[PDB]
């Protein structure tokens, strides 16, 4: 019955899981995590990632 | 080349200084890590093909 | 010994390592330090910052 409402906020949560969930892809670089990239190369291959 | 050498490096602590001290190493080139960084991080998986 | 650059005996050693998808073993010569409770701190556990 009130199906409606519900979907918006389903609607609502997943939009914000994707964002979330989008932090884990790499984006065709060497890592996801942005600490691992600086403690891991220089600032001019860094800089790329 | 054929029959190159793998060596396991594992449970030790790696001092990277010496390294650069003492080189007659023409080419040192890294692809995924920097050569300054090494003395900050943990690794495993560690081979030597020579 | 008589040839010139390009053809003489080149000594190559390949150092391949893994980036943080197991318990590691070899790490760098930096000094552990203590561990504190509660508080908002960079921590930086087996290159984990």
């Amino acid at each position: 019955a009130l199906g409606k409402l519900q979907d918006v906020v389903n609607h609502n949560a997943q939009a914000l899981n994707t964002l979330v969930k989008q932090l884990s892809s790499k984006f065709g670089a060497i890592s996801s995590v942005l600490n691992d990239i600086l403690s891991r190369l220089d600032p001019p291959e860094a800089e790329v990632q | 080349v054929y029959a190159w050498n793998r060596k396991r490096i594992s449970n030790c602590v790696a001092d990277y200084s010496v390294l650069y001290n003492f080189a007659p190493f023409f080419a040192f080139k890294c692809y995924g890590v920097s050569p300054t960084k090494l003395n900050d991080l943990c690794f495993t998986n560690v081979y030597a093909d020579s | 010994p008589t040839y010139g650059v390009g053809h003489q005996p080149y000594r190559v050693v390949v150092l391949s390592f893994e980036l943080l998808h197991a318990p590691a073993t070899v790490c760098g010569p930096k000094k552990s330090t203590n561990l504190v409770k509660n508080k908002c701190v960079n921590f930086n556990f087996n290159g984990l910052t």
